[PDB]
């Protein structure tokens, strides 16, 4: 466990926690109890933007972009109910958290594309 | 004195100033190439090599 001072300025504050190769187990769901996601974190590694060509009949592709707003893109500290359904599916219902980031990326040639990268609600 | 259409004949017996005039010509042509390319880049739409 690193402290703030270990981390400040490294870029690690924008990275989600990882797990070891060894974590290939199974977390039991006991339909008797209630559950929560206490922390959800999402860390974008790629932003693609769909091109808008001059005619349909060309399937438009998603293309790579360049991030210009730095290491400010991650969603985190998100929490909420983890429901157990009749059919044993689970449903996450987001309640709160740092669940959005404005982001600007740039297309080849310079066009800037701001977006509100989010999982709100 | 020299007619207007002969002014550059001063260079015929002056190798150093001939080289200088050549260099200037060369500077003008290379500067043109540079300027031309920038104007083209400032106006070129790269978004459709098809049509
Ligand atoms: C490659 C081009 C070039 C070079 C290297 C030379 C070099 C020379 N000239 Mg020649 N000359 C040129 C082109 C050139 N000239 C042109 C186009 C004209 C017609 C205007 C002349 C008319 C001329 C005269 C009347 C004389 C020379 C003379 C000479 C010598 C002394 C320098 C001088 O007085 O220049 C004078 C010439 C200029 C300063 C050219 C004027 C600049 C023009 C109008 C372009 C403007 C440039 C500007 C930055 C861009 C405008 C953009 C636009 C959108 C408005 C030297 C051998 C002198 C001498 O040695 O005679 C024995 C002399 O009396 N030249
Ligand atoms: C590499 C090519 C080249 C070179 C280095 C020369 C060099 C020379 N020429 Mg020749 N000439 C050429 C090609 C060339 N010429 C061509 C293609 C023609 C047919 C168009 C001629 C027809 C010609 C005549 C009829 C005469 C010369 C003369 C001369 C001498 C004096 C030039 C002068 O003072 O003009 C001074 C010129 C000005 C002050 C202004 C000229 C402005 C022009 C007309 C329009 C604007 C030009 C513009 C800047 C062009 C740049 C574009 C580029 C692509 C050409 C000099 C030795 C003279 C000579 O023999 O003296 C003894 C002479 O009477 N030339
Ligand atoms: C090793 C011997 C040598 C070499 C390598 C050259 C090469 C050259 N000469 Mg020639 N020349 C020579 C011997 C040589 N010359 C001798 C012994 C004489 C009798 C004195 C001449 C008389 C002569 C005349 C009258 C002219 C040339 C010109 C040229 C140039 C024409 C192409 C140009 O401008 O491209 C474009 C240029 C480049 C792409 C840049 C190249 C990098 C440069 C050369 C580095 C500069 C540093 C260097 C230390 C300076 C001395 C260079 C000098 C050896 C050429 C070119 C650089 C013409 C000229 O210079 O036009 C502008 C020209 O008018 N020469
Ligand atoms: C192979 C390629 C080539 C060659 C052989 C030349 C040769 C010449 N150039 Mg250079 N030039 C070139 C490529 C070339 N150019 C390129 C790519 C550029 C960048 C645009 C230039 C830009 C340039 C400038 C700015 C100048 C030259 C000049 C010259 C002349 C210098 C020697 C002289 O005194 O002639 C004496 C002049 C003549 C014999 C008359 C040439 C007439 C041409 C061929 C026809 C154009 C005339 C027409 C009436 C002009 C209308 C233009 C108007 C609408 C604005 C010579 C004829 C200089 C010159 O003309 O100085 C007076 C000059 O100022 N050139
Ligand atoms: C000094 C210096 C520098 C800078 C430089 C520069 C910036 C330059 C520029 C240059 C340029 C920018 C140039 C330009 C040129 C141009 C030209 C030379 C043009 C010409 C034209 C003509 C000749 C035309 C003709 C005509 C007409 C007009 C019409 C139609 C017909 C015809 C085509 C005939 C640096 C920093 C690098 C460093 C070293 C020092
Ligand atoms: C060493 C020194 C110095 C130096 C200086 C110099 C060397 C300068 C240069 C100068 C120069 C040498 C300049 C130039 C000019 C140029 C011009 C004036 C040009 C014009 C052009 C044009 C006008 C163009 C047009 C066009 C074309 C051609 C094509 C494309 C289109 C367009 C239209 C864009 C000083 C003093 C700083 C001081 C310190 C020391
Ligand atoms: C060495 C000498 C000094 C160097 C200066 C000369 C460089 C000139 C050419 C470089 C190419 C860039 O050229 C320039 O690009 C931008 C972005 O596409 C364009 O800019 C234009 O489109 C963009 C859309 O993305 C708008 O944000 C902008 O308000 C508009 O004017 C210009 O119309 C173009 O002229
Ligand atoms: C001599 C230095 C040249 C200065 C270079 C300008 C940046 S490069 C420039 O960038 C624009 C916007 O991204 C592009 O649209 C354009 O196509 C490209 O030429």
């Amino acid at each position: 466990t690193l402290t703030y001072d270990d981390i400040v300025g490294t870029g690690l504050a924008n990275k989600c926690p990882t797990l070891d190769d060894t974590a290939r187990g199974a977390y039991p769901i006991d339909s008797s109890q209630t559950y929560r996601i206490a922390r959800l974190c999402l860390q974008p590694t790629t932003f693609l933007v769909k091109e808008e060509p001059k005619n349909k009949r060309q399937e438009a592709e998603f293309v790579p972009t360049k991030l210009v707003t730095r290491e400010t893109t991650s969603l985190d500290q998100i929490q909420g109910e983890l429901k157990v359904n009749s059919d044993g599916s689970l449903t996450f219902v987001e309640e709160d958290g740092i669940d959005f980031q404005p982001v600007t990326v740039q297309m080849a040639g310079g066009e800037r594309i701001p977006l509100l990268f989010t999982v709100k609600n | 004195g020299l007619p207007w259409y002969r002014v550059h004949t001063v260079l015929i017996n002056d190798p150093g100033r001939l080289i200088a005039a050549h260099l200037m010509h060369t500077a003008l042509v290379a500067g043109w190439a540079g300027s031309m390319a920038l104007y083209e880049l400032a106006t070129f739409d790269p978004s459709d090599p098809v049509l």
